[PDB]
DNA sequence: GACTATGCACGTAAAACAG
DNA sequence: CTGTTTTACGTGCAT
DNA sequence: AGTCATTCATGACCTTGGT
DNA sequence: ACCAAGGTCATGAAT
């Protein structure tokens, strides 16, 4: 399940089920595919985590326990899902990971632009306000870390992409994922789409 | 730069925000086709499905690759879903090859059934046709996608949870509510007594309901139970939107465990609250309206689906209307130009270029571009204008239903005698006995 | 009843005949395409696929419901089969998401996956279009099928067994074979001294596969850096076979004791051993009839196939111009009398009753009367009055060639090379 | 993997595949079923006969061993190698069971016609060949094996059972498990490669 | 969304065959 | 601890 | 061509909880 | 072994 590799950068890349996993494991480690959606910490009981293969796993790969990891999802508003929990997964336990801020959660393109039917003419993760820059061409839109050689775009340059994570983060805001993600009464997140 | 870090204060906020609003994957307070569905209904569609039985790698394919960027058996799994007749009340898809039985049955993948649309199926798809509902994009951009197909069967009550209802008590609480705006929610019980059931039987709870179709609660329900007597002398009482997969084994655990079947009729009654024999049910009237998630009750569905055709039939109207007027036009155009055939015929040729032979009708008349196209776009067939007479009899066929739509227009009560043929209509073609 | 007891004698021949017949399930000496493929490079054409990357599930379900009853995943799982480069030489199909490593990589299903058909790829299916190879029924009997693709580049022998030769060659021989029709298989290695892999490298067996080039069954050979490091050791590692066990079998060696880390006759051992320096087995259908064949039947009826494409394009599309030609010639003659044509059309009296009244004023056929009647106003500014006369001749032109190919058998040759020719340049392949 | 069911007419319906008897165990107008998900007896070891599920299972459900079992395929060319091997695989062990003559070998149906669209018009016939003339104006159908058949039209080659099977194995004799060794199995390719030349 | 057995042929590299 | 036969492993298209 | 775990919510039926 | 909290299992549309 792992993807191979002396720890001078760390270095731990963690991709989206199979596809991206293996599309990844095929440009710039110095991988472990997590297969589905892990396991919402806060949502059970610790007899519970250490029964989730999604846990043990990750855990397994690099020491630590409870007392450079990227992490690769899609665009998916279901590919969040899958940055929400890994972060608490990151949180609630394994504090210190990102407590030194050590993770980071990849910045994958969203719409690549082409041109030339045969003289290839490609480009390049905000088809928002950033998409502008960029008729008589064609367009696509990405539809999460798989379509993707390109895949060094968001590989074999690391700070081309990444971002930092948890910075100055402090409590008041365990305070919030005890709210939104985990597993409230219900009651509070129904009530957190008063933002929404 | 391995830029922009950011709190997850941060990020686990404004990614779980996105999650969140794909939670209106929830079946809307109008169609009530949860967009998964509503998407498999309309490229069922768009592609002709009266037909034959389409296999159905190339319907899901279909679906799965114009409408839906998600997983294959995602897509058609719930397809399936909608294919199960014990499962719905109108099946708004009929296949064949396994369905599934309500005695756990997997289904087989999309390798061996085929389907295509069914009949009430028809319905909610019936005027996608016309500028009806307001279609949006695709994602990848390609074709463009409806945003809630209009909708002739309720699918909304007679399909977050929303129990069968049957097309018979629905559409004839549809019509109370038009000719009566403001109603009681006792007296359009009357039509509804409850939510019938495919496995309907028997359901128990007249006051619970009747708190619950405002509150938007919890019923009861009891099994097809049977009382007679076998030969030699002994009982025999056997069983005839639950699931039989459990259920099956359940009697048979009552007897290994000796704890209480056409082996006391008290003893039934254990069973009967005990073995699930007789479990059920929940409500929870919950969908979106407004693009918003909200609780409602029978009284907002049907006001919403009542303000949902309001604005089909409106549109259905606008439009063919419009296409008249348009039609019209270069009829009342066509038959003028009958009058000088023979002039028209003329400089019409001496003329120059096309684009250059339409300019030229400045002179020798007044007509407009859609005027001068059919004119030059003719056919020397037809300059055998028979229609001589006949147009002239156009101008008030095509003027006549331009005469009633434009007048569905402004008529609010003539409006609601529509959307009442109309619901009649299906209450009776296809019309659902009861349970 | 339940009537009608056999032989076993009986059922076991009969069952396992029409199973054997499931075994022309085999590349064709000509298309070199084996029917499951043969079906999905249609499919992925009928629908238009130059074009943006269509999905797959659309692509395969398409292919899997017209023209193909079995799996799905058997379909698809082959159509990734001819996204690999590195299992053919030109890959009738490209794809993009992970096609699949020679690392031992398991291809992600249909849900990831978009395709298009690929540049090569064009030419086996470049002339489908008209009434060209020979086209049979659907299982359904909804569309129909064709009987192979009629095929520009060889796939044949540029890729049961046959291995990749290389458009490069095998067009060159070719080319040779038409104008000269007898030949040694001595003289025609000249152009194709062997099989091209995507992964050459080295290959040993001239006089081995000298012999095979008609024998149709033989055995060849196929070999895998030398260079010093720094401190003072020795430096010799490696850049259709397999990855996906050379991996471990390197380190096999090391394991039990029996790899930049300095005796040469070291890699002698691994060399022969270690699977990193590991047949043909000519065999296809001809005459709807599974043989065994050689370099020289194989470009013989591959000859002999295109002689009936060709022929084929030249007698339709020399129906196609006569048939134009014929109104063109006949819309001309109109034009001397619009004015009176003009005239009975009016005063005529329905549709079918106007063509016919064109017995008078004229003698032109029903194709004639047709787009004479078919006509818009628009036309009717008729300014062909001096062109349609040049057409004549235009269209007359082509129809004095393509029926000039038709009893030219030494200038249709001449076609067959200049496009062959044509290949062999554009989707034109290096050496290996 | 079993289908459930008092030896009174033996009766054990084998079809090919979950998707098939998933069909058949759903349509049983007629278990007085275990679905084949076969190894080439003469083509192994009889290990390896004994480590094959497919033996295996076979076996088990129903005692007999070395010293109404209907087989139901589809038409797929594909699902004859599927009724060859069974056959062999009933046959090389078990042969008594055939011997007997007890099994027997389902007759699906080919071409399906269609009329009303509404009516419901349906019709059945298991020879396309010269049998489907009996049957413009109308549609038709094409069967492509054991499964696109709902588990109710399934009751016709399943709710009456002579009105489809076919008995196997007649007054086979010797001199065929010459031919059996030959054609199926595993020869050594030569014989094989020579009985098509009767194809 | 990757496990898994098998047939169909035919090569051959890796186990079992004896004393 | 040999040299032999024998045995399983691999590959595309199906189930 | 089935196998398998989990999210997300919400309920009734079973597993612990103590002495 | 009571009566109560906690623990499980199941259901559609996704990974
Ligand atoms: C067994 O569920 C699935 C899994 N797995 C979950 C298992 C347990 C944990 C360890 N991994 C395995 C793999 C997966 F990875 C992908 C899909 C999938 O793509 C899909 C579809 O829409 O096509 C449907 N399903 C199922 C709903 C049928 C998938
Ligand atoms: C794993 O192979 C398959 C099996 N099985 C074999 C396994 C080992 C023995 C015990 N049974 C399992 C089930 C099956 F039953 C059906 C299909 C199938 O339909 C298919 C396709 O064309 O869609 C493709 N494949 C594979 C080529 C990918 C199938």
């Amino acid at each position: 399940t792992p993807a191979q590799s002396n720890p001078a950068k760390n270095e731990l890349y963690l991709v989206e089920g199979d596809s991206a996993g293996g599309s990844a494991k095929q440009d710039r480690k110095f991988i472990l595919p997590l297969r589905g959606k892990v396991i919402n910490t806060a949502k059970a009981k610790m007899a519970d985590i250490l029964k989730n293969e999604e846990i043990n796993t990750m855990i397994y790969t690099i020491g630590a326990g409870v007392g450079k990891i990227i992490i690769m999802t899609d665009a998916d508003t279901d590919g969040a899902h899958i940055q929400t929990l890994l972060l608490t997964f990151f949180y609630r336990y394994m504090r210190p990971l990102v407590e030194a801020g050590h993770v980071y959660i990849a910045l994958p393109p969203l719409y690549k632009m082409s041109k030339g039917k045969g003289k290839k003419e490609e480009v390049a993760a905000w088809t928002d306000g950033e998409l502008e820059e960029l008729k008589g061409a064609t367009l696509q839109r990405y539809k999460g870390l798989g379509e993707m050689d390109q895949l060094w775009e968001t590989t074999m340059n690391p700070e081309t992409r990444t971002l930092i994570r948890v910075t100055i983060e402090d409590l008041a805001r365990a305070e919030r994922r005890v709210n939104v993600l985990m597993g409230d009464k219900v009651e509070p997140r129904r009530k957190w789409i008063e933002d929404n | 730069q391995n830029m922009s870090l950011e709190d997850i204060m941060g990020e686990r906020f404004g990614r779980y925000s996105k999650y969140i609003i794909q939670d209106r994957a929830l079946p809307d307070i109008r169609d009530g086709l949860k967009p998964v569905q509503r998407r498999i209904l309309y490229s069922m569609n768009k592609d002709s499905n009266d037909k034959s039985y389409r296999k159905s790698a190339k319907s899901v394919g279909n679906i799965m690759g114009n409408f839906h960027p998600h997983g294959d058996s995602s897509i058609y799994d719930a397809m399936v879903r909608m294919s199960q007749n014990w499962k719905n009340r109108e099946i708004l898809v009929e296949m064949h090859g396994n369905n599934g039985s309500m005695d756990g049955d997997p289904p087989a993948a999309m390798r061996y059934t085929e389907a295509r649309l069914s009949e009430i199926a028809g319905y909610l798809l019936q005027d996608i046709e016309k500028k009806t509902v307001p279609f949006a994009w695709n994602f990848d951009d390609t074709e463009k996608e409806p945003t809630v197909l209009p909708a002739a069967f309720p699918n909304l009550l007679v399909n977050t949870d929303i129990p069968p209802h049957n097309l018979a008590e629905v559409i004839d609480a549809a019509v109370y509510m038009i000719d009566h705006p403001t109603a009681k929610i006792d007296k359009l019980m009357e039509f509804l007594p409850g939510p019938d059931f495919p496995t309907g039987a028997i359901i128990q709870g007249r006051d619970e309901i009747k708190k619950a179709y405002e509150t938007g609660g919890r019923v009861v329900v009891r099994s097809k139970t049977e009382i007679e007597k076998l030969k030699g002398g002994k009982e025999q009482i056997v069983i005839t939107e639950i699931n039989k997969a459990n259920l099956v084994k359940k009697i048979d655990d009552v007897r290994v465990n000796n704890k209480v079947i056409e082996l006391t009729e008290l003893v039934l009654n254990y069973l009967f609250k005990y073995t699930d024999l007789q479990i059920n049910y929940n409500f929870n009237m919950v969908a979106i309206d407004n693009f918003t998630p909200r609780q409602v009750g029978i009284v907002p569905i049907l006001s919403s689906y009542i303000a949902h055709r309001r604005e089909v039939i409106l549109a259905r109207s606008r439009f063919d209307k419009e296409k008249a007027e348009k039609r019209l036009h270069i009829v009342e155009g066509l038959i003028r130009v009958i009058s000088i055939l023979d002039e028209v015929i003329a400089l019409i040729r001496a003329s120059e270029n096309k684009a250059d032979a339409k300019e030229n009708l400045k002179v020798s008349y007044d007509f407009t571009e859609e005027q001068a196209e059919a004119i030059v776009t003719l056919q020397l067939y037809r300059l055998t204008n028979t229609d001589v007479v006949v147009l002239q009899e156009e101008e008030a066929e095509l003027r006549e239903k331009i005469a009633m739509l434009a007048a569905i227009i402004g008529d609010e009560r003539t409006m609601y005698n529509l959307m009442k043929k109309e619901l009649r209509e299906v209450k009776k073609k296809f019309a659902t006995p009861r349970l």
